[PDB]
Parts: structure tokens; C-alpha cells; sequence
RNA sequence: AUAAUAGUAAAGAUGAAAUAAAUAAUUAUAAGACUAAUAUAUGUGAAAAUAUUAAUUAAAUAUUAACUGACAUUGAG
């Protein structure tokens, strides 16, 4: 099944804002590819201010690095990833939503589909045929 | 006084045709009565054919259909179809649960 | 490295219930040497300046002006209590920095406080008020309220 | 450091609630009128009153059904009055 | 019509591995497995090709 | 058999374009039974049933 | 174009012509014409 | 038969129109057909519609949408004022000219493919001119077309290897050109939007040909003087020209050097006074509007 | 509810009342229950019921093609 993970990583060090996010993406990506899974895309969303002050593991946060990770894995692996994300102190909020593949095998991230790009081929073919 | 409130004077656009009635107060009142946000459709993503549920990770677009406090606007105000209102409300509720809205 | 407590603004909070009106005047104190402390992260600094400590200066109710029992929740009791507050803010030399007004509920004293602040009684305080806001606390589901009264 | 000092203005107003008004130093009574409009457009006073006492779910449903009907009934009434006025203007 | 060379075989093997992981029955919903079972069962009982009723 | 179709079809198309005849090809001539290594032998190793169906349907 | 297309992302036409001796029976045909 | 007669009846001649009779947006041209009744018929409330128009109506011109409705009334507005705008334009004797120097749309000119060198610009305009098309009916232009275009694959798989084989073996820069031409050549026979709904030229506002001079008892008229009104007392924001109301049209007035002092004096009541203007040129835009340029002739 | 903080003398309740370093304010911690707007229970479900989010499993729609060939309806117990 195709899944779309949206994780809000903590920005502890203002000098290295994109450090825990890279370390976290590698940890999650390794779980997926080591359990028969495929990572289709990793779309960084940048540092954004949280809608409110949020708390996690007896800590407070006012900003986080947003990132999206579209990956293919089994239901059991997807639950394992979610369990690890709900326990990692780095992660402030994490959501995994299923992306239906009943009609087509290649679906882009919701962010891209919102912009009219329904498949990764459309995104790649707009970076080769026109770039 | 050489000044009039904007609400008491009509500014005729350029290139348009007019009648003598367009200088009357009736035109002012008639324009107020029939003043509807009909140009929203062309600027309303959710009235274009996109699925509102694909915007659950884009709080900026979703924030256009909630009040200042975050209350989802009734379909009477948004003017969306039943399906889009249903999908838009789900998107906003999902966005709130993820920690983005 | 040294406590440098300084006032940044004042908060005029009014709680307008059905039976009384409470008016609290507070100072948002900021230790201007907090960033000079050792072992302080960027998050702790930003978190300290996003919710600065507050100190209560004036606390008044309608019973402090002699209104008793049922008269405490009336329009006149709130109007006079608001005046006494606007006077005590000038008699304590607390009208130098900007004031933020926070209203909490919608009892009969809410419109008396507003009238006393947009009128002669609050012609000094209103000049310093920079932001007005509402802080009415609502519940999304939450605890079960008491049963409807059969009267 | 100063990085945490020069980025507190937006941060302070980035976590807004939507129930605040910047007072107009000229007409301070117009800002309180604006705040009241927000309260009424978010039904803050009505919601607070409706949360004072518990109402049974069946009664809540009945009240919601009746209110919707009255809202819809008024829209139908206004539609018919507009037709009357239009008909009168044209001499019907 | 020819006259970027060719892709390394390791890269073409990884494209195959991605396609076989995405299409693995062990990574899909249980309903897909049941759909395959229905086809298998139908073919063991059908009177002729196309007999479904 | 670690040997894969793609790799095997990449040796029958390089040996047929370079002239090399490593014993792997003889083995490949047994893995698939393709004794002769020509451009018209890889095309008959990769034939898909769908192609036959398309012609039966036209008839 | 189908089989005779220049797109990097082609369709099944190209793979069908290959296995149907069309992309080869046309390449020779074009080359024979050039001769 | 009765059906044949009905199709040719005067009511059938009026094209179906459901556009709002009360429109508060920008009006650039007439939207409804004006209906006129004679004085004798007006005396008997006869307009040639289904039902008698109420006697309160004293005008002899109206515009309508529906002959009858569920409210048992006719939907009409007793006004015919777009005709006076057209006749006032005729009295100003300013021919409409093309600012792009295009051929006159009212003459059957022998045109050539000079502009047809943009075959890929307009052949794809059929699928790309979908600014206001449904999200799925516009998507039906993708599969419906693909099948139609995919049915010409065999024809283009032989023509291209018989007319330009070199390009198929060298580069596709020219192949793409042969593709755009192929479809158009195979589409000119087809009928895709064979009827074009775009406004043709002036749209009927003026059928006057430029060139003629106006003879007058005081000699040939060299400059057309028309009374008008200044609407704003401050030039259009972001534009170096004010706005005038001349003959039912809003024009852009250019002043010689300075703005007359009556502007500051009058202020927002400037529209209460009538000035004399000179109509420099009149153009027609694609939206169907008329771009009238004037000049505030001031007594000197 | 508890603790801290300054700040005070009343607070709370009612038709009016009276029974049992506070109230209010700003922080921190804990617990249980509940689910604001959207919202029409529209819809869905056999009924009872069902409206904070996600996931897993199960079921549910229309048309077309092919197939079975009355295999249906109702239903005491
Ligand atoms: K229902
Ligand atoms: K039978
Ligand atoms: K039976
Ligand atoms: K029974
Ligand atoms: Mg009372
Ligand atoms: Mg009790
Ligand atoms: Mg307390
Ligand atoms: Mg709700
Ligand atoms: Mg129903
Ligand atoms: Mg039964």
C-alpha cells in the first residue's frame, strides 16, 4: 500500500535546522527499504511556525521542520513506522494517510496532486521534456 | 464642501456603456442589493473541480474557508456543493489533527 | 547574569460573570538579562519571550466598592468598579507603558467596563490601551453541565 | 541570542487567536464595536450561554431541526417578497 | 534513429526490485489476495471458459 | 539460478555485437534452449501471450 | 508516432512493434530505401 | 405545417436568452434584444408576446427573458436604451479602426497562411483554450481526442517514412513540425468549432467605412466636437488620463497641457457640468468594448 | 484538584437568601470524562444506532460485458 507520512521534526539547533530531519528521514527510509518497502519521494516543506505551542516528552515547541515522505510498504510495516515515530522525541507530530492505488499505480504526493500533478511521471516528464 | 462619500457616487468603468439612470441614487442602491461574491468561483479552488481532501497539508488554502477563530463556514456561506463541503470539512479536521491548522 | 526585571506592558483583565465583576491589572515583567544567562538554548529564549511572566498589581471586585449581594452583578456596580480601577492605575504611576485589555465573559459588567473606558472615567487609560481581546473559555464537548432548572 | 530577540515580533503575533483588535487611538469605541462583531460572527456569546446547562440529545436535535426550518422558511419568505416587489414595479 | 550510452545493470535491477516490491501480494491489501483466490476457485469449477454463473 | 533474464539478454546482445563467445552463452543456450544467438532469437525469448491474443481477436 | 516516437517516456506501441518485427522490419525498410 | 410556421414566427426569431435582466457588472455591449410595440398596439397592451404587458408600462421598448413563468408573470424590463447608445455613436461620425491594422472583418479578403505559421499555437488552443471548462468534461478532451488522434497512427507511420525518412533517422526537431501540420491537414476537413462565436469586428455597432469627410455649410469638418461630462476630479489611479461620459460611452480624455480650474472648484460634483470634447479615435477590443479616446476642448 | 506567584478582603449562589491569605489573575503538574464549528442525521445501518483524526479488517453504489436459467417472494416455529 502507498502511504504518505507528514512529520514535524524538532529544530533544536538553530545553526543546523535541517539536521534532525535528515537523520529522521534516513531512519524511516531504512526501515522501509529493509522490510520490502519502497520510498517513492521525500518532499521537504521547510521550517514553519506551529499553529500553537505544542508539547512532547516534557518539552515545548513553537516551530518545526515539516517534511513529507511518500513510501510503499505493507500494513504491518506501516504500523511499525508509526509506532517508532510516536516514540521518537525528535518527532512532534506524525500522520500516515493511505493513498489509494486502486485506479492507478503511480500517484504523486497530495501536495503535488493539489497543484494538478497527479503522477510522478508527470513531474519527471516536466523536468526532462521541458527542463 | 467639494467632497462626496464614495458610497454616494458611482465610478463608471472605462470602455463601458451607460444610461442616464446610471447617475441616479437608484443605481447606487441597486448595485448594493445585487452585490454578490460571484467572482469567487474563478478564484475559488474548491469550486474548480479539485478534490478538497488533497489540501489537508496546505493550511493556507484551507484557512480561506474558516472564520477568524477557525470555525468551518456553513455551506450557505462557502457556496460549495454538498460533496465538496463534505470533503473540505474533512480536510480541515484532518489538518487540525495533524498539527498544521 | 543579573536579574534585570523590567515592565514591558500591562494587562487589564476583566472577568464579567452573572453575579460579579473582577478587574485585575497586571505587569508583564521581562528580565532583560535572561538572554545573558549561560546554558540557554535558542528554544528556551524564544519560549521565555513568548510567554513572559506576569505580576498582579491591582485586584478589584464589585464588593470592594461596598456593593453587596445582588447589587454586585448589576451595571452600576461594574461602572463604578471600573472607575476605581482607572483611578488606581493613575495613582500608582502605572500609566507609562502600553496596556492590553482582555475581556473574559459576557455578563452585565462587560458593557459597563467598556463604557467606563471609552468615556470620561477612562480618558487617561484609553490613551495607553493598544490591543483589546476576548478570552471567553468555551469547551469542545468537555464536562457535563448541570441539569436545566425547572422554574 | 539576538537571533531569538529579533524574531519574536512575528512569533508573538504568529500564534494569534483571531479574537483581538488593534485599537484605533483616534476612535477607541470603534475598535470595541469591531470586537463585538467578531463575537457575533463566531457565536461566542450564544455558545457560552448554551453551555451553562445540559440539554438531552433528543431535545438538542429537536431545537436544531426547528431552527433550520425557521432559517429556511425566512429565505423562502424573502424570495416571495422580492417577487412581489418586482411584480409591483412592472405593474402586475 | 541512433548513431547516454546504456544504464548500468545494477540500476536496471533496482528498477525491477522497486516494481516487484510495489506489486508484491505480501505488500498489498488482503482484498487483492481474495480477488486472486476467487479467480483460482472459479477456474477449478467452471464448466467452460467464461462460465461465472 | 542467480542469472536473470535481463542480464542473459544483455549478454546475447553484446556477444552478438562483439563476437565474444564465453562458455556462459553455451550455458545460456541451455538455460533457454536458444542454440543460435541472433537478433531474431532474443525477440522470440521475450514474446508475450498478449501478442497472440491480439491476432486471434482480429481473426 | 507510436513505435516511431522520439519521446523518452514512450508507450506500449514501441514494445509491441519490437516483439512483432515492426521496428526492425521498418528500420531495414528505411535503410533499404536509403540504399 | 404548423411546426414550419412556428420556426419562422417572429418569436422564434428572437434567440433564447436567460442572461440576468438586472446585471450590475460591467456592460460593454447589448445583452438582450429590444422589443418595440407600435403606439396603437401599446394602447391595447399588445406586444406580440404570450400575455398582455401591464398597462402601467408607458415605454414602447422592453427586454424580456421568458414568455411565461411559474409565477404567472412575464420576466421583462421596460427599457430599450442600448439603441440610443448606438445612434449616438453614429452621430459622432467616428469610424471604428483597428489598433492592430487587421483586415476589415466585413470584407471577404483573400487571406494566406502568413499567420498559419502558428499551427502548434492554435491546434492546441482547442485543448488549451479551456480556461472555464469542467474538471471532467475538459478531461474528456484527453481520452476522446487520444483515440481520434491514435486512429491516424498508421497513416502517419507511413507518410513520415515516405516523405521525410531522414528526419526519422536524424532528429525529431522537424518531425514535430510534420506532426502539427499532419493533424491540422487532417482536421481542416473535420469540424472542430467550425462555428466561431467570437465577436466579428465592431459587432454591429458601426458599419461606417473610414475615409469619408463631413461636408458642412461652414466647410469640411476637421475635428468632431461632442458635448460630454467629466466623471472624476482626479485622473484614473495609475493612469495619466481622466474619464469622460460622451454619448453613452466612457472615454479616456487627454488634456492639452493643464486641467481646467473648474475641476478643483467643482470637486466631486464635476459631473454636474458639461464640457466640449474632441473624439480622437475609436478602437474595438476583443471583450467587445469600444475604446474611445477624447480631448477636452476648452474655450480659448 | 494541587502547588507556586504576586495581589488582596470578601467570594459563591439566588426571584431574594441561606447552608456549605480565599475568589479572580499568571504559571506548572495530574486525572477522568466528553467531542465546537462544519451539520442537513444530509448520508449510512436490519433496527437499536451512527458526525475530532489516522490506520487495519469486513460490508456497501451505478453502468457495461459475459454467465447461470425461476435458483423467487413471504415466512409459523
Ligand atoms: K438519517
Ligand atoms: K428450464
Ligand atoms: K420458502
Ligand atoms: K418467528
Ligand atoms: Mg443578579
Ligand atoms: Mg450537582
Ligand atoms: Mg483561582
Ligand atoms: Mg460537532
Ligand atoms: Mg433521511
Ligand atoms: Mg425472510
Amino acid at each position: 500500500m502507498l502511504y504518505e507520512l507528514i512529520g514535524l521534526v524538532r529544530i533544536t539547533n538553530s545553526n543546523a535546522p535541517k539536521l534532525e530531519a535528515k537523520e529522521l528521514s534516513s531512519t524511516i527510509g531504512k526501515l522501509i527499504i529493509q522490510n520490502r518497502g519502497v520510498v517513492r519521494d521525500i518532499v521537504p516543506m521547510g521550517i514553519r511556525y506551529l499553529p500553537k505551542i505544542m508539547k512532547k516528552d516534557q518539552e515545548k515547541h513553537f516551530r518545526a521542520y515539516h517534511f513529507l515522505m511518500l513510501f510503499d510498504s505493507s500494513a504491518a510495516v506501516q504500523s511499525e513506522i508509526l509506532r517508532t515515530l510516536k516514540k521518537d522525541p525528535r518527532v512532534i507530530r506524525s500522520s500516515i494517510v493511505k493513498v489509494d492505488l486502486d485506479k492507478q499505480l503511480d500517484r504523486a504526493s497530495s501536495l503535488h496532486r493539489s497543484l494538478g500533478k497527479k503522477s510522478i511521471l508527470e513531474l519527471v516528464n516536466e523536468d526532462y521534456q521541458s527542463i | 464642501t467639494k467632497k462626496i462619500d464614495q458610497s454616494l457616487s458611482k465610478k463608471l468603468p472605462k470602455g463601458t456603456i451607460y444610461d442616464p439612470f446610471d447617475f441616479s441614487m437608484g443605481r447606487i442602491h441597486l448595485d448594493r442589493k445585487y452585490q454578490a461574491n460571484k467572482n469567487s468561483n474563478r478564484n475559488d479552488i474548491m469550486k474548480s473541480g479539485a478534490n478538497p481532501l488533497e489540501f489537508y497539508a496546505r493550511p493556507r488554502i484551507l484557512s480561506r474557508y474558516v472564520t477568524s477563530t477557525g470555525r468551518i463556514q456553513h455551506r450557505d456561506i462557502t457556496g460549495l456543493s454538498a460533496k465538496n463541503q463534505r470533503r473540505l470539512s474533512k480536510a480541515i479536521r484532518r489538518c487540525q489533527a495533524i498539527g498544521l491548522m | 547574569y543579573k536579574p534585570k526585571e523590567e515592565v514591558v506592558k500591562y494587562i487589564l483583565h476583566g472577568k464579567f460573570t452573572k453575579n460579579n465583576t473582577h478587574l485585575t491589572f497586571s505587569s508583564v515583567v521581562e528580565d532583560k538579562n535572561f538572554h545573558k544567562n549561560k546554558g540557554l538554548t535558542y528554544n528556551d529564549t524564544m519560549l521565555y519571550y513568548l510567554n513572559l511572566p506576569q505580576k498582579v498589581k491591582i485586584s478589584l471586585s464589585t464588593g470592594c466598592l461596598g456593593f453587596r449581594k445582588a447589587a454586585r452583578g448589576e451595571y452600576e456596580a461594574a461602572f463604578q468598579t471600573s472607575g476605581r480601577m482607572f483611578e488606581l492605575i493613575k495613582e500608582k504611576n502605572m500609566l507609562n507603558k502600553d496596556i492590553e485589555v482582555v475581556m473574559d465573559d459576557f455578563g452585565k459588567g462587560r458593557a459597563a467596563f467598556i463604557s467606563a473606558l471609552v468615556g470620561k472615567e477612562g480618558a487617561s487609560v484609553v490613551k495607553k490601551v493598544v490591543k483589546i481581546s476576548d478570552a471567553t473559555k468555551l469547551k469542545f464537548g468537555g464536562v457535563r453541565s448541570p441539569k436545566m432548572r425547572r422554574l | 541570542a539576538e537571533i531569538a530577540r529579533s524574531s519574536v515580533e512575528n512569533a508573538q503575533m504568529r500564534f494569534n487567536s483571531g479574537k483581538s483588535i488593534i485599537v484605533n487611538k483616534n476612535n477607541p469605541a470603534e475598535s470595541f464595536k469591531r470586537l463585538n462583531r467578531i463575537m457575533f460572527e463566531n457565536n461566542i456569546p450564544g455558545d457560552k450561554r448554551s453551555q451553562r446547562f445540559y440539554m438531552k440529545p433528543g431535545k438538542v436535535a429537536e431545537l436544531k431541526r426547528s431552527q433550520r426550518h425557521r432559517k429556511e422558511f425566512m429565505m423562502g419568505f424573502k424570495r416571495l417578497i422580492e417577487i412581489v416587489k418586482d411584480a409591483k414595479r412592472k405593474g402586475y | 534513429s541512433g548513431l547516454v550510452g546504456i544504464e548500468d545493470i545494477e540500476k536496471l535491477e533496482d528498477r525491477r526490485e522497486a516494481i516487484l516490491r510495489i506489486l508484491s501480494m505480501r505488500n498489498s491489501e488482503n482484498k487483492n489476495a481474495i480477488k486472486m483466490a476467487v479467480e483460482l476457485a472459479r477456474k477449478e469449477f467452471e464448466r467452460f471458459p467464461g462460465d461465472t454463473g | 539460478e542467480k542469472t536473470t533474464l535481463l542480464r542473459d539478454i544483455r549478454t546475447i546482445q553484446d556477444a552478438l555485437s562483439s563476437g565474444s563467445t564465453p562458455k556462459e552463452l553455451l550455458e545460456i543456450k541451455q538455460r533457454y534452449g536458444i542454440q543460435d544467438f541472433s537478433q531474431e532469437t532474443v525477440r522470440q525469448l521475450l514474446q508475450l501471450d498478449i501478442s497472440g491474443l491480439e491476432v486471434n481477436l482480429e481473426k | 508516432m507510436g513505435s516511431l516516437s522520439n519521446e523518452k517516456f514512450f508507450d506500449i506501441s514501441l514494445v509491441d512493434s519490437y516483439l512483432n518485427k515492426d521496428l526492425k522490419n521498418i528500420s531495414n525498410k528505411i535503410d533499404s530505401k536509403l540504399n | 405545417t404548423l411546426a414550419e410556421l412556428l420556426g419562422r414566427s417572429r418569436i422564434a426569431q428572437v434567440a433564447n436568452n436567460h442572461k440576468p435582466l438586472t446585471y450590475t457588472g460591467k456592460k460593454f455591449h447589448p445583452t438582450h434584444q429590444i422589443i418595440e410595440t407600435k403606439p396603437s398596439t401599446l394602447y391595447r397592451q399588445e406586444w406580440g408576446l404570450k400575455s398582455a404587458i401591464p398597462s402601467k408600462i408607458k415605454s414602447r421598448y422592453l427586454v424580456y427573458n421568458d414568455l411565461d413563468t411559474l409565477e404567472r408573470i412575464t420576466t421583462f424590463e421596460p427599457r430599450g436604451g442600448t439603441q440610443w447608445n448606438r445612434l449616438r455613436f453614429q452621430e459622432m461620425g467616428v469610424p471604428i479602426v483597428s489598433n492592430i491594422g487587421r483586415q476589415n472583418p466585413f470584407f471577404k479578403y483573400i487571406s494566406r497562411p502568413e499567420d498559419e505559421s502558428h499551427a502548434k499555437l492554435s491546434l492546441f488552443k482547442e485543448m488549451k483554450g479551456d480556461t472555464d471548462i469542467s474538471p471532467a468534461a475538459m478531461k474528456k478532451r484527453l481520452k476522446k481526442i487520444t483515440a481520434l488522434i491514435r486512429s491516424f497512427q498508421d497513416e502517419f507511420k507511413e507518410w513520415l517514412v515516405e516523405n521525410h525518412p531522414d528526419e526519422l533517422k536524424l532528429n525529431s526537431n522537424k518531425l514535430e513540425d510534420y506532426v502539427v501540420k499532419f493533424l491540422n491537414k487532417k482536421l481542416e476537413t473535420k469540424t472542430n468549432k467550425k462555428f466561431n462565436t467570437e465577436i466579428i469586428g465592431t459587432g454591429g455597432l458601426s458599419y461606417s467605412l473610414p475615409g469619408k469627410l463631413k461636408n458642412s455649410p461652414n466647410g469640411v469638418i476637421q475635428r468632431t466636437v461632442v458635448p460630454g461630462r467629466i466623471l472624476n476630479v482626479v485622473k484614473e489611479n495609475n493612469d495619466n488620463k481622466w474619464l469622460a461620459a460622451i454619448g453613452g460611452f466612457v472615454a479616456d480624455v487627454v488634456f492639452f497641457q493643464s486641467p481646467p480650474s473648474s475641476f478643483n472648484s467643482m470637486g466631486d460634483f464635476i459631473r454636474m457640468k458639461t464640457f466640449l470634447f474632441e473624439i480622437l479615435e475609436a478602437s474595438m477590443e476583443k471583450n467587445g468594448s469600444v475604446s474611445m479616446h477624447a480631448r477636452l476642448l476648452e474655450p480659448q
